[PDB]
């Protein structure tokens, strides 16, 4: 798709539509609040599971105990490289999952919609369909819900496939 | 989900301090428990949160800490206000809550 | 903050009940309504669950089938139905906040419970 | 009748990284990283801090005249001290394994300032009078530190100290004491007698005998001499004991503590003030809980580790692009 | 596909193969074989690549050196935390991309499979197929081969879609 | 005519966690975290440890009257204390540099008790008979270290002792000795009839003087004074001198040694059995191949890391759910 | 798909191309440069990610400071398995993510054609795309430019269609 | 007519490793670890290493007669030792802080060598041309270290000796000395008077007294004594004092110092040559961008850490699978 939606009040997903009776957004709220669980369990993963201990950073060495001092440099040096890269890493690789999970997720609505539609709609290309049946409210929301009577509909989608 | 408070029965004069050991059988992180006071007459109102976070508009008086399989809710003062019954609450990933039975709080 | 609940209910054993709780300051769509049951030997018995954003339920492990919860913006109310009762089922009621639903939660308030309501009693005595 | 399939999309201008994609804009972000602080020193555990202020750490526990009007706590989680922190020691000298006393000395469960050795009591036979010198004046007036007192000869005459302390406290006893070392003969004479003095300390585990060093030291304040200091514990019902024939100059105070969990010490300026975290930073208390921080890494308590970028964020919303 | 199968026994993949001669279930050996030697790889890498050293770990020190018995704790807490942080992550981030690499593995060989079976059968959308044109024995060997034979069937397997 | 495509499931009970989802069901998985381990102290890279049982390392290094019952292994991986290892040092007194020896000693590949000093034609001028105490008697009768012989006045008399040692051995050489430090001017006389002493030892690389320091110390072990071990390792083709006027403490044995770069020293109670691993922890032998373990922070030879996660079972299953 | 190709030089991603005015492989840029900066986006930052301090590595010790110095080999000997094992998982993970990327990224171009030429072509099924109309140079380079003007064909590609 | 969607393959044999899969051939990788070196040691950041070929830092530092082929220099990075160097002290003994001193003496920004007691006016009263044991001759000279001058008595006479400096420079300067300890009590009387001798050093900061060890050692070098030596920073505008009685090994020459950052010395044979590195191992100077090496785990300086493995190669291109 072309980008996405500014003008929708809610959800991550959704279903924009224009029909004879008005339009609107109709944001996923199942496939949204889906991938809000699974995000959350990520971001609480993430920030839970560091082991934070009660611990003092800094130590007090004389002038006749450099070479200690510069271990302790050392170590927290170390640390912090591991830190550093460890983290600005875990952050860029879980990034490039997290858009690639919702580009999915987007991928996984649209893929929903052509089995349920089932050639009652053509697609345009990115990522819209342009329905054969003139496809009322109750019609797309029973698409929204993934309820969809395929034989009842497939007779005017016949018919408006032979006159495309 | 299995939730044991240990005292059984409190019973301490205002102005000293007392503790509310909550058990559980599974250890989980920290995130999940909640403890509550239920004052007869009136309705539940939330007390502490998260295992160590202040419940808005509560005083100072109400505190609390824990880990792991053990969880701890301390209480100063014990105004008589306080001498209800508390309840240990338990959150398991999925949305599935569940409550103990407290102790009883006497003077 | 502080949730509505109003008008005891009393019917009979073995017949079906209604009960009702309305949101206070809230948009209704950023949090859902679970139910505590309050009796002599019980203490507090997490009974109910309903998200109003999904419409998803978890019900109760021991309960699923005796009831069925929907939501209705238009009145802003719980709107939950008992069915299939006996007399042990006698209890208070109290209506709570539960789960954020809508956004990632950082804070473990969107865990715990709070904003209790009226506790509106249902009696079933008769 | 169109069917569109998308996402949400809004105003949010926080960025985030990926590894084939740099300044992706997303609806919504998570801070990783915090770079934020109360700009305050605060309790640490629920627990005040010491804050020393002028006085170092030589300098208050062994009572420096600077030291007078700062109030110890009973107990502490930390101890701070300020970037002009001075008046520490005043005879100038080495204060011996100084930086194991301020390891031992960080969080204390429990810390009672006890008087071991009375003034007028345990040396009938020695003067604690005039042991004072312009090294430490307290408003001119030539004063001496107030744990510690030093003992000099009186009426030319300076028998030999058996003095000892049973320790029947239930908790360890932190004992101090220093050896004085006179810039020349002509001082040991004048200010003790028994001029080839030796002094002798010990307890069960701790035992060592000193000789004074007499010789003629660089200028350091206004005496070309030095004082040598020492500490010790003594475990619950241990015995130290204390003997000398010259330069010995004993505790008159010593603490009485129980030693809490491990814990250092915090070099700031920044003023302290009531609040309640649990990590203190030298820069200010933390007030997350996130996983790292960019805030100075020698922070106390249970702090995030340290992170050298200047922003961490997690992604949580989808890609921000309007069209 | 709602779930698994507790029937198939053999192989962590398979069809499910039913006509009016017979039923039952067999693997496709091909693809458990390949999900097999890479997972056994997966794991054998996690374990090999342990650098696992002949050491001595924990150092005792006297009352005297508290500073060097801290830093030798605090040497064994850092290492402590980052071994559990990234062991924690390694694992939540491998059992993730495991059980997709294993879904990607199933739905892929259902995609193979409609590219052999692109007109003669039509899916159902649950992992089942409904034939068109009679099965005999050796229709689900044809399946796990590939190379599925349109010539043979051909116009048959049309005029029953004819029908509706 | 319908095929179908799935997946396997069946009856397991082992869940995961993942980043998105908490526990899950695989049909099979590989645990990674190691938390069995055997109950037993075994063989440490086919070696068998040195088990004191009841003994700490500074007792059988000096030969404690009370550690005469154990065997002399020709080599061990690491060593095994109890948690009652208290018979060490019984004649009361600092120990100098005891961390570095139990590191030098915690894995040995060939250890063998030499005497360096034969009893009988070494020391004809000092009376070698006496110098056993009370602080460590044995069958309730006074008596002294195996491995040391603390030599006193023959008689009105402490005749200069000078003897060296040349080390003809193609290993290193332990060499252990004490000083005594008595508690009064009249028990120095009492066994040394010289008054003011001195000690010296040294090697190519070790040079000290001592000086007794004799002072009253608290009452340990019903005695007053204390007695100081040394050590020093000679390097061979290298010689130690031993020079000294009273107050030394000289060895009977030696320990040649050849030292290795492994294993540490293990507190435990743990029983010691025959096995053959690679890694030893205080509660038991490992047998893993595991890249984790929470079994114990403190671990000896070839092991996984230790971590405190309590569950690291790896998804190398399929998703197990019902249909 | 089934294989890669020795005879172009241009490109990574691209096409086979025989047509009436004659033959020859050609790359589709536009992917290309995108998939490149993206890989060299993931090298520049496992490498400028790495933070570098000056510091001093192994430090000297007495024949009396053996623990200090074991201290310091376990530090050496942690930092050194824990980079290990780090960078070995790294790379491993990196080659999966980076070759599933690659196929990924052909699969978008094979869709990326697929979407445009509908039923006017014969799928293989083998990554080739046999036009039922005829298609000259200029056919084939407006498909690979990216602008498939599909009603102009489409009566030409079902009357053959009807034929075969 | 027809068209078939595919990939660049090439006649590459470079091969990458993955999780799922080992040995996968690609088209075109990157390398993540540096497995090549210059094999020569350069100059790190732009400034020259100091190379000790033949003298340990003991040997330069002291200005032990076979250093003086020796470059001199305003300023290092490192220094460079090689396995042939094992020229330090001459006349045997412990070199006190040794291992500090190489530490701080590691990256200097100004070190000059200056002339802080003129051997022919500082000490009119001592005699200057003596002191030479052949311990370290000067082509068979009989000569001593440059940098010390070894004092002894002017003729049955050794007046106390009162020595000072003041440091007027900017930067620290480090002054060096020793104290000799004579075989035996003859010893003590041939170079010295005043058999009860003392040796008294310090600063603002440092300050300690010697006495000498009379004993007998076994013989190194053809010495039956030894020579302990000392060091001490002397901060812009403090003090030094040397006072002795005798045994006193006094500086002749110190050197001015400004420490500039942490660094370290390498024990390498690898020759010396003008190239510009950002870091330097013992096996050559590694010019590179990558995080991770596999050559040595001990380098100096900004550059990849050391990994245990052989392989780390990122994949760039596609599998390399010709038909
Ligand atoms: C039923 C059948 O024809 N199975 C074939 C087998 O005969 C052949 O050897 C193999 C080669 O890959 O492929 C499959
Ligand atoms: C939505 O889908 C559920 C699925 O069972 C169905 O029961 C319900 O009737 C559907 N509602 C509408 C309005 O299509
Ligand atoms: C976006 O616009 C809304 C309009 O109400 C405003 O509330 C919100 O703060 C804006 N956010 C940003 C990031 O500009
Ligand atoms: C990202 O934004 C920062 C801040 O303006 C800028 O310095 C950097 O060059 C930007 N990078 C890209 C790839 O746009
Ligand atoms: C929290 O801060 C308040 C400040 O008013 C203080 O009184 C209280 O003691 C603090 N909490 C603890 C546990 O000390
Ligand atoms: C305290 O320290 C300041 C620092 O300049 C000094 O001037 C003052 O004399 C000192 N006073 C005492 C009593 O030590
Ligand atoms: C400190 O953090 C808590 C939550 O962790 C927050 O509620 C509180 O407001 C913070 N303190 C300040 C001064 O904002
Ligand atoms: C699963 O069932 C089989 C019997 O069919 C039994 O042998 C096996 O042990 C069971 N495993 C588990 C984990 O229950
Ligand atoms: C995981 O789910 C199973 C049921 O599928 C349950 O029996 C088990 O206790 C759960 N484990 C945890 C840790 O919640
Ligand atoms: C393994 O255990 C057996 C016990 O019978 C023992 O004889 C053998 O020596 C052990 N292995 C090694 C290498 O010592
Ligand atoms: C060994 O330790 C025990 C500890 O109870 C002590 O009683 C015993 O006297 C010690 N052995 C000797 C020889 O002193
Ligand atoms: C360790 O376990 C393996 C099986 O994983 C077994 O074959 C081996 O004998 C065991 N070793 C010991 C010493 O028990
Ligand atoms: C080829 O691609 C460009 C991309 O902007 C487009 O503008 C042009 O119209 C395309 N060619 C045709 C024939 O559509
Ligand atoms: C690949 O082919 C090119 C063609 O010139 C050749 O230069 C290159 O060396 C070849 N690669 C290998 C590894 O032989
Ligand atoms: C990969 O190639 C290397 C060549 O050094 C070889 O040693 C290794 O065994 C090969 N591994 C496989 C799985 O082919
Ligand atoms: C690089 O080497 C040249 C030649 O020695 C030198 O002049 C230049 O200063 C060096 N680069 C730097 C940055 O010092
Ligand atoms: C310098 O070089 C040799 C080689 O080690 C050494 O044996 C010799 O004693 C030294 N000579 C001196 C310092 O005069
Ligand atoms: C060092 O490597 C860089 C690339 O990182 C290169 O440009 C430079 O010429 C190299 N220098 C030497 C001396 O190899």
């Amino acid at each position: 798709i072309e980008g996405g939606w500014t003008g929708m009040v809610d959800g991550w997903y959704g279903y924009h539509h224009q029909n004879e009776q008005g339009s609107g957004y109709a944001a996923d709220l199942k496939s949204t609040q889906n991938a809000i669980d699974k995000i959350t369990n990520k971001v609480n993963s993430v920030i839970e599971k560091m082991n934070t201990q009660f611990t003092a950073v800094g130590k007090e060495f004389n002038h006749l105990e450099k070479r200690i001092e510069n271990l302790n440099k050392k170590v927290d040096d170390g640390f912090l490289d591991i830190w550093t890269y460890n983290a600005e890493l875990l952050v860029l690789l879980e990034n490039e999952r997290t858009l690639d999970y919702h580009d999915s997720n987007v991928k996984n609505l649209y893929e929903k919609v052509r089995n349920q539609l089932k050639n009652n709609a053509k697609e345009i290309g990115n990522g819209c369909f342009e329905f054969y049946h003139k496809c009322d409210n109750t019609c797309m929301e029973s698409v929204k819900n993934g309820t969809y009577d395929y034989p009842k509909y497939s007779e005017e989608a016949k018919l408006n496939r032979e006159k495309i | 989900i299995v939730l044991t408070q240990s005292p059984g029965t409190l019973s301490l004069s205002p102005g000293e301090r007392a503790t509310l050991s909550c058990r559980a059988s599974q250890s989980v992180t920290n995130r999940f428990i909640a403890w509550y006071q239920h004052k007869p007459g009136q309705s539940p109102r939330l007390l502490i949160y998260g295992a160590s976070s202040r419940a808005t508009g509560i005083p100072d008086r109400f505190s609390g800490r824990g880990s792991g399989t053990d969880f701890t809710l301390t209480i100063s003062r014990l105004e008589p206000e306080d001498f209800a019954v508390y309840y240990c609450q338990q959150y398991d990933t999925s949305p599935r809550w569940t409550f103990g039975q407290g102790t009883k709080l006497e003077i | 903050v502080q949730l509505v609940q109003s008008a005891p209910e009393v019917k009979r054993p073995g017949a079906s009940v209604r009960l009702s709780c309305k949101a206070s300051g809230y948009t209704f769509n950023t949090y859902g309504i679970i139910w505590v049951r309050q009796a002599p030997g019980q203490g507090l018995e997490w009974m109910g669950w309903i998200s109003a954003y999904t419409g998803n339920t978890n019900y109760a492990q021991k309960v699923q089938g005796r009831v069925t919860m929907t939501t209705d913006i238009t009145t802003s109310t719980a709107y939950l139905e008992l069915r299939g009762l006996r007399s042990d089922d006698t209890a208070v009621y109290y209506c709570a906040r539960g789960l954020l639903q809508g956004a990632v939660i950082l804070d473990s308030y969107h865990y715990a419970l709070d904003f209790w309501g009226q506790g509106t009693t249902v009696t079933v005595s008769s | 009748d169109t069917l569109c399939i998308g996402y949400h999309a809004n105003n949010s201008t926080d960025t985030v990284d990926t590894v084939l994609e740099k300044n992706v804009t997303v609806t919504h972000s998570v801070n990783l990283l915090e770079d934020k602080h109360n700009g305050k020193l605060c309790k640490l555990r629920g627990v005040a801090p010491l804050h020393l202020g002028k006085c170092n750490i030589a300098g208050w526990i062994l009572g420096n005249p600077e030291c007078e009007s700062l109030s110890t706590a009973s107990s502490w989680s930390y101890i701070v001290e300020t970037s002009n922190s001075d008046n520490g020691t005043c005879y100038p000298g080495d204060f011996i394994n100084y930086e194991e006393l301020r390891e031992q000395l960080s969080s204390v469960s429990s810390f009672e300032r006890f008087e071991i050795f009375p003034k007028t009591s345990s040396w009938p036979n020695h003067d604690s009078n005039k042991g004072v010198t312009a090294a430490c004046p307290h408003a001119g007036a030539k004063s001496f530190y107030k744990n510690l007192i030093w003992l000099v000869k009186k009426g030319n005459s300076y028998p030999k100290l058996n003095q000892s302390y049973i320790n029947d406290k239930g908790k360890e006893v932190l004992v101090l004491w220093g050896i004085h070392h006179p810039s020349t003969t002509a001082d040991q004479q004048s200010l003790y007698q028994n001029a080839d003095a030796y002094v002798f300390v010990g307890t069960s585990r701790y035992s060592k005998k000193f000789k004074p060093e007499i010789a003629t030291r660089p200028k350091v304040r206004d005496q070309e001499g030095r004082m040598n200091y020492y500490w010790t514990l003594v475990e619950p019902g241990d015995k130290i004991t204390f003997e000398a024939t010259g330069n010995l100059v004993v505790p008159r105070y010593a603490f009485t503590m129980e030693r809490n969990a491990g814990s250092g010490i915090i070099i700031s300026d920044t003023p302290v003030h009531d609040c309640n975290t649990t990590c203190q930073t030298p820069e200010g208390a933390i007030n997350t809980s996130l996983p790292f921080q960019n805030i100075h890494p020698i922070t106390i308590g249970k702090c995030p580790k340290y992170v050298k970028s200047t922003k961490l964020r997690l992604a949580t919303g989808l890609r921000n692009v309007p069209s």
